[PDB]
């Protein structure tokens, strides 16, 4: 039924071409149309262009014009969208959501897509610096000690953290990366856990930047 | 051109509050097949947008009767009865009939209405980081109702602006309770120049400001 | 005063004037010819059907101040006979008035 | 043209493209759409209506024979039967407006393409151009396009009336 | 048709009928007598103008300047110069939809009598149907009552045709 | 006529003579005269609007809820925005009977020198009349004069069909 596969997460430099593949299956394709949609990093929703695979009809949004191009395979019942030129500003994820071809007839995003997060810096990937925090001031001892480790330095975005083999569940809050003003990016993952269990409790930061498949152990330690 | 301005952005909610989102218009959304087009969409936090009500009075497949969407006329809202916690999250307008397809700006929801009861922490930096350049230290606030709590940093008690950089959680589905982690990263030198680092938190559960000094040398 | 209702959602009635008033120089409200409260003759509930006392209906002059800081709907009427016996057995003097301010 | 098209499902007017390699039925994209914003515009902006303001207008006789409310009550209902068959007279005028464009934009289209491909085609049936010379997939393309050159296939056209002439 | 036909005083859809026998004018009865129909109904509903009831409505200034007669004589003066402003269109808007009425019937007619015929006869003239063939005093009766039958006259028709080709 | 002529700056119908001595643009005079004459009274009768007398009308509530105010106040808003809309309608009511009576026009002169000129003549072109025999500049102005005459150039005329038949 609804199956709407987007493509593979992307990263390029400015200036560069990006091209951006929503494969459709599960449901009728019967010329039924494609339009892409694009959400800027937490922010809001930008539609960008539609195309009709009944006909050619693509309506490219005024902002965005001349770089935009978007083909459609019938034969593969797949869309593209196509952006000829990058900017820092364009980095954003990208959406798919079918449309109604004839223009005649309205419109219905009635099922979307997997988003497509594209990237667009002048910076190579770097694998991520993780470093531990500890129990200083030994925090709210009486509540809970607070331990974390801060993932850091690194250009792509997905990064995956596993607290103690990923056998941690409750008390972590992996929190939302913050693009360092120089490129990179910085997450920081923390637990609450009662400073009863200081030693007893083990505490490790299982990280790995996938892009770059730094699989990184790292070692949490309880200095106060 | 179209403009799909949605009155209310911020919306918290208590569990059973029936709630309204306005849409409202620059132009009558009518098109030549006959029905209007405000088909109402719902982004929760995470996961890709879906959509409620198609045209202006019909109900998706997969959608609560909770969720109706209203209106005639350029001003248009949708109202969930029993607001639940799956609800909560992102909405947006439906772009117009106008080929300017416009989604507009968004409303957020929260899960109930309580106080907020943050557990304050600061984290200073392992001597590990101290030593590739870099040298972070990290504010915590583990739960309240908002999103921010003005956690600003003074250095020997000078505020610091911009060195500054706040992420934030989402409501926890047990308790709805944000969780937040100021950072300001500095060079080695700025560290090695000042001993002191007090912060500054600052929200409505607390009547008083809570700075946790963390002096270099502990 | 079927517009001014279609701007009223909600009533609450008052006790603006009791039945002493009317005892101390008039007679209790009577009934109305097969129009029973549920299965005794009487009247309207919000109003008082005056009668004259031993032959004495005098002239009745009263007030009543919205006191109550809130709008209240006040009715009234007025009773036309057919025969002058009508009259004379329900108010004694023939030449009346109901003067309202 | 007096036959209508069922298979141009994608927009109002259309052209029947017809080469030695096949036969279609192509829409006009400007055509259909800047029709479309027009005719929306048109149906939105009738719509507003505006009746007078809520005046909060009503009065009775008051035993007194206070015909203001026979006369209130007149011009509300002489306001409507009017402002109806008014009404009734502007849907009727803008439908007719709405089929009239329409005509216009069908004989707009085939003066564009009479203008275009001028004596190397001949004018035959409901709007068809039987063409001289043989114009290909693209040049079907350029004809819609507007980009069609008379020149290119002008000589093998004339040669060909000359062969029927 | 752009003559009208004086001897057609039975009906006002008709055909002449020619034949080797003679020539004569028969009108359509099932056209002629359905849209006298729907004619005469128009005619007995437009005539409905149900004005506003006689709401016993008058008042004067009183000495002391009531202008609720100066208002509710506007008000009927206002109501009348509008209704019969009013009445006049829809007397004209009925006018043109029974005159375009029976141009359609004509149209209609013209297109019925092609349909039956096809290659069977020459469209010539101004609604005028030449017959390759010899369509028989019958036969022309057929055509009128719809019950018209191509093949029997098509193989003698055809061969007149290749005969002038 | 699909095709207005810029050089007729004189008046709204007129022909193009064509003799062996050259060609010139001559408009009728009789047409256009009696035209104009019909469209300035149309203009001037139509500026005919008699408003409704100044009935020196005003009232308000004084105070005790004198709707008098609001419902004058209606009558007089009620009252445009409804005259003017119908006033609107006729300017577009004598806007097209102005123009479908110059296409009326029109054709009645078409009509008169086909009348004129019968089989004298070939219907060609864009409301053209091909001379098979040769109207001198005397007999163009009979034919627009109304006097030109059949006889004296038919044979010539006969002949020349003839001759291409």
């Amino acid at each position: 039924q609804v199956q709407l596969v987007q493509s593979g997460a992307e990263v390029k430099k400015p200036g560069a071409s990006v091209k951006v593949s929503c494969k459709a299956s599960g449901y009728s394709f019967s010329s039924y149309g494609i339009s892409w949609v694009r959400q800027a990093p937490g922010q809001g929703l930008e539609w960008m262009g539609w195309i009709s695979a009944y006909n050619g009809n693509t309506n490219y949004a005024q902002k965005l014009q001349g770089r935009v191009t978007m083909t459609t395979d019938t034969s593969t019942s797949t869309a593209y969208m196509e952006l000829r030129s990058l900017r820092s500003d364009d980095t954003a994820v990208f959406y798919c959501a079918r449309d109604r071809p004839h223009i005649l007839t309205g419109f219905d995003f009635d099922y979307w897509g997997q988003g497509t997060l594209v990237t667009v810096s002048s910076a190579s990937t770097k694998g991520p610096s993780v470093f531990p925090l500890a129990p200083s001031s030994k925090s709210t001892s009486g509540g809970t000690a607070a331990l974390g480790c801060l993932v850091k330095d690194y250009f792509p975005e997905p990064v995956t953290v596993s607290w103690n083999s990923g056998a941690l569940t409750s008390g972590v809050h992996t929190f939302p990366a913050v693009l360092q003003s120089s490129g990179l990016y910085s997450l920081s993952s923390v637990v609450t856990v009662p400073s009863s269990s200081l030693g007893t409790q083990t505490y490790i930061c299982n990280v790995n930047h996938k892009p770059s498949n730094t699989k990184v152990d790292k070692r949490v330690e309880p200095k106060s | 051109d179209v403009v799909m301005t949605q009155s209310p952005v911020s919306l918290p909610v208590t569990l059973g509050q029936p709630a309204s989102i306005s849409c409202r218009s620059s132009q009558g959304l009518v098109y030549i097949d006959g029905n209007t087009y405000l088909n109402w969409f719902q982004q929760r936090p995470g996961q890709s947008p879906r959509r409620l009500i198609y045209n202006v009075f019909t109900r998706d497949s997969g959608v609560p009767d909770r969720f109706s969407g209203s209106g005639s006329g350029t001003d248009f809202t949708l109202k969930i009865t029993t607001v639940e916690a799956e609800d909560v999250g992102v909405y947006y307008c439906m772009q117009g009939t106008h080929w300017p397809y416009t989604f507009g700006q968004g409303t957020k929801l929260e899960i109930k209405r309580t106080v907020a009861a943050p557990s304050v922490f600061i984290f200073p930096p392992s001597d590990e980081q101290l030593k590739s350049g870099t040298a972070s230290v990290v504010c915590l606030l583990n739960n309240f109702y908002p999103r921010e709590a003005k956690v600003q940093w003074k250095v020997d008690n000078a505020l610091q602006s911009g060195n500054s950089q706040e992420s934030v959680t989402e409501q926890d589905s047990k308790d709805s309770t944000y969780s937040l982690s100021s950072t300001l990263t500095l060079s080695k030198a700025d560290y090695e120049k000042h001993k002191v680092y007090a912060c500054e938190v600052t929200h409505q559960g607390l009547s008083s400001p809570v700075t946790k000094s963390f002096n270099r040398g502990e | 005063l079927k517009h001014l209702l279609s701007r009223i959602n909600h009533f609450e009635k008052i006790q603006i004037i009791p039945k002493s008033s009317w005892s101390s120089h008039e007679a209790s409200l009577g009934v109305s010819s097969a129009c029973p409260y549920q299965g005794k003759s009487s009247f309207f509930r919000n109003v008082v059907w005056l009668i004259k006392k031993n032959s004495t209906y005098p002239t009745i002059k009263r007030s009543y101040n919205n006191t109550n800081q809130e709008d209240l709907l006040v009715l009234w009427g007025i009773h036309h006979p057919n025969d002058a016996a009508e009259q004379t057995k329900l108010y004694q003097n023939p030449t009346t008035y109901i003067s309202v301010g | 043209i007096e036959g209508g098209w069922t298979g141009m499902v994608d927009g109002w007017y259309g052209y029947h493209h017809q080469n030695e390699q096949g036969s279609g039925y192509a829409a006009d994209l400007k055509s259909t759409q800047n029709a479309i914003d027009g005719i929306t515009n048109k149906v939105n902006s009738v719509i507003e209506k505006m009746n007078t303001q809520f005046t909060a207008v009503g009065k009775e006789f008051n035993h007194l024979e206070k015909r203001i409310e026979n006369l209130n009550k007149k011009v509300d209902d002489g306001f409507l039967d009017i402002w109806t068959y008014n009404a009734e007279l502007l849907v009727l005028l803008e439908n007719e407006r709405t089929l009239d464009y329409h005509d216009s934009n069908v004989k707009n289209l085939y003066e564009k393409v009479r203008s275009q491909l001028k004596n190397n085609a001949k004018e035959i049936g409901n709007g068809c151009f039987e063409f001289y010379h043989k114009c290909d997939n693209t040049c079907m393309e350029s004809v819609k396009n507007g980009t069609y050159d008379y020149p290119k296939y002008s000589e093998e056209a004339k040669l060909n009336r000359e062969e029927i002439d």
